[PDB]
């Protein structure tokens, strides 16, 4: 569980788009599109999108080479 | 008026006792006031309210 | 009761109509849940066919709060009333004074 | 609907003529019921319990 | 090297009062096994107290019956402090039934073996006519602690009467436990203390049974504790 | 003393020392026994003459 | 309001209390001594603090 | 029916979902702040007393 | 009538250990945490030392020579030996030390009736060309704690100036808290959990504590059960 986001600010220094970057990957792990890196606790999928980027494992930049490759890794079933 | 009532009732002068603690048991230092005192009940009811 | 009052509280439990005062004096002859029945002394009893008084009580009924007003006796059989004395309590009233 | 006119000929769930609109206690509360009282208008039968 | 204390004398003021002593107590125990002991018995006392009355010809609380000079909402009030004791079974149907002008009192209740009523000169209610009648059927109970009418109503299993007024009910047989340790004098003993109790019972429980049904809920429950099983 | 501890610890720890002050004032002002009375406030005996 | 009351209290320092003047080994064996009943809650007194 | 399987869905619904609170004559910024509910019994809405 | 006992009794290993218990019935949480908060803190066996021979000074507001740390300091060091005894009631140690730098405890001598639990516990730093530091520790069994300060007051066992003595600390606890909040069976909210919070000075694990403290305390209830 979290308590307060003032570790994973230490990562994206701007506090208005850790709303924008964990709000994005947190509907990944809902909306069935991935899983989560880290372990889950029991926690919803809130708490599991700030405590990734934590962890380094995400960030604005991350999402988009991360999702990038989908289309190209689509292209083999692109054709 | 009132600390010659309280003589009469054997009661301490100053109208202050000595309570004890409810869950552990020691004594509060410094005594404790203790009266009377007649309680109202507005009827601001919760179960009206939320 | 009001273990501190300060002595004006009876002059407002019976000037307001919450209480039951008694019209005559005399002696109480049936007291009940929701009647009693002031037996009227000699001289205060009217001069031609005037017999005995009787108050009655309200019971559980509803006031404008959607709180009850109920009365209840305070007297027994044989108390001797007399003029502006109290049979029934209302609410918030005990034995005349104002408990609040 | 055209949904439920086939949810009712599955079933032959018979519509009624009638709508329910009777009077429920609000949520939240609990006592009895200590009085009943009813007026009708000069001109209608009174049933049973009138 | 320890000492155990051991039950001393009872002191019997009155039928409500008390006092038990403890006699050798060890030093720093006094206030240990008091204040462990005034915490039981003010909360977990088994007792037994009424749970629903019933009258005759009367459907809800807020009546007034004919005859008699209390609404049904203090006839209930009156029950509630009602002690009674029942030896045998686990509960009652007490029976009451007066015609006549006079305070009902509780000692006319129907006489039963085990039902011991404790209280014999307590009021009920009046009866104020030479043809009133009040005739109820009390029920009894045992329990602990205080459970209201409204909870107790979560287990009522279709209630079919309306005529069942039900008390809520406060089954406990103390209503204040004072208790204060003095010195002690063992023949030749530098410092032992000593436990003196004053209780204060509603008639219905006996002190000394109280007392040991007060360590046996302390010595029941640190089992868990001396077998820490992890 | 909560303001020092924010400038230097920053706020993982001074959201959990703003708590265990809030644990200890109320802890140890029930064993005070803080009471008022009415012999508490002490009239000065030099009031007549002064006044 | 009433935490800021139970810190006045307990950073006080009265003249002479139980145990003045005695010398403790650190915060743990200051609490445990005036818990157990010997030492007042001010009182004047020598610890060791890292 | 409050049958006794909701009380513990209910809790997991309640999990990490943050609830505003906010009094009624909100004079500035830190009139609303949000809090992490915990199921208690009655109709009162506790709240700490720091803030 | 018929109780409730507790299951899911978690224990937390962290010579610190924070052990917790649920669910009590109401009302039993603080009638068990202060029933064993008030034995491991008032009465428990426990051996100490009680009182220093400074081979050389008889006063304590004096000062050793070549010591680094005045007497008042020294016996804060030797106020929180860690000793434990299987066989003996009382037993003087010796420690009579020479060299020159930090004078660990475990240059004591090594005699059949104690074992130390804590060694490397600094009693004292010394100063060069000094290396002359001896003195006779006695420590006895006891219970509870006992202050320095009642002891001289009535002083019985008369020693003649110079016969240093010390605060005694018999219980092996250090610090004992619990803390009650509430918790539920799934039906009821009037319940409790305990949360107690021990430490020890080495010469018992903290769970051990507890165990011999509920057993002390059961054995004074022994006269009134069934």
């Amino acid at each position: 569980a979290r308590v307060t986001v003032q570790d994973a600010v230490e990562k994206i220094g701007n506090r208005f788009d850790l709303v924008l970057v964990a709000a994005r990957r947190a509907r990944q792990m809902q909306v069935g599109g991935k899983d989560p890196l880290v372990p889950e606790e029991n926690d919803k999928t809130t708490v599991i999108a700030l405590r990734e980027i934590e962890e380094g494992l995400i960030n604005n930049q991350i999402l988009d080479v991360r999702e990038r490759q989908e289309q190209q890794e689509q292209e083999a079933a692109e054709l | 008026e009132i600390k010659e009532l309280l003589k009469l009732g054997d009661l301490p002068t100053s109208g202050q006792i000595r309570l004890y603690d409810g869950r552990t048991g020691e004594q509060f230092e410094r005594p404790v006031t203790v009266g009377y005192m007649y309680m109202l009940k507005l009827n601001h009811l919760v179960d009206d309210k939320m | 009761k009001p273990l501190v009052g300060t002595g004006m509280e009876r002059a407002v439990a019976v000037d307001s109509g919450v209480t039951a005062v008694a019209k005559r004096g005399g002696v109480v002859q049936y007291v009940d849940a929701s009647r009693i029945v002031i037996k009227v002394n000699e001289d205060e009893m009217y001069p031609g066919e005037a017999g005995i008084d009787i108050y009655n009580l309200t019971k559980y009924t509803r006031s404008n709060q959607n709180t009850c007003i109920n009365q209840m006796p305070c007297v027994s059989l044989g108390e001797p009333v007399e003029r502006g004395d109290v049979l029934a309590d209302g609410p918030s009233t005990d034995l005349g004074e104002l408990a609040l | 609907t055209p949904e439920e006119k086939l949810l009712r000929a599955i079933f032959g769930e018979k519509a009624s003529d009638v709508k329910d609109s009777s009077l429920r206690v609000p949520n939240g509360v609990s006592g009895t019921v200590i009085d009943v009282q009813v007026f009708t208008r000069d001109g209608v039968e009174k049933d049973k319990r009138a | 090297e320890f000492l155990k204390p051991r039950l001393v004398d009872i002191e019997q003021v009155s039928s409500t009062h008390a006092k038990v002593t403890l006699e050798p107590l060890e030093r720093g125990f006094g206030h240990t096994l008091g204040n462990a002991l005034r915490r039981i018995l003010l909360s977990s006392m088994p007792g037994c107290a009424v749970t629903e009355v019933e009258i005759d010809g009367v459907l809800h609380e807020y009546s007034t019956k004919e005859g008699v000079q209390e609404d049904i909402l203090e006839i209930l009030l009156n029950l509630k402090g009602l002690a009674v004791r029942v030896q045998g079974k686990d509960e009652v149907i007490l029976t009451l039934n007066k015609s006549g002008i006079g305070p009902v009192t509780a000692a006319d209740i129907t006489h039963d073996g085990d039902v011991e009523i404790v209280k014999p000169q307590h009021v009920i209610c009046h009866l104020t006519d030479e043809n009133a009648s009040i005739s109820m059927r009390i029920k009894v109970q045992r329990g602990r602690g205080y459970v209201p009418a409204s909870t107790r109503i979560h287990s009522e299993e279709d209630e079919r009467p309306i005529g069942r007024l039900l008390v809520d009910a406060c089954y406990s047989p103390v209503e204040r436990i004072a208790y204060n340790v003095e010195a002690a004098r063992v023949e030749q003993r530098t410092d032992l203390d000593k436990l003196v109790i004053e209780m204060e019972t509603n008639g219905t429980i006996d002190p000394e049974e109280a007392i040991r049904r007060a360590a046996t809920i302390l010595a029941e429950q640190l089992e868990a504790f001396v077998d820490l099983r992890d | 003393m909560l303001n020092t501890c924010y400038r230097i610890l920053g706020l993982k720890p001074t959201v959990i020392f703003a708590d265990q002050i809030m644990y200890t004032g109320f802890a140890y002002a029930a064993r005070s026994g803080a009471s008022v009375g009415i012999d508490d406030m002490v009239i000065p005996e030099k009031k007549h003459e002064i006044i | 309001q009433d935490v800021v009351l139970g810190l006045y209290y307990m950073t006080r320092d009265c003249v002479n209390a139980k145990g003045e003047g005695m010398v403790l080994t650190g915060p743990k064996e200051a609490e445990r001594l005036y818990r157990s009943g010997l030492a007042s809650l001010h009182a004047r007194v020598k610890v060791r603090i890292t | 029916r409050e049958e006794a399987v909701v009380w513990d869905i209910l809790d997991e619904v309640i999990r990490e979902h943050p609830v505003l609170l906010n009094r009624a004559p909100t004079l500035h910024r830190l009139g609303i702040q949000a809090f992490e509910p915990v199921l208690i019994e009655g109709k009162a809405i506790q709240l700490h007393p720091l803030v």
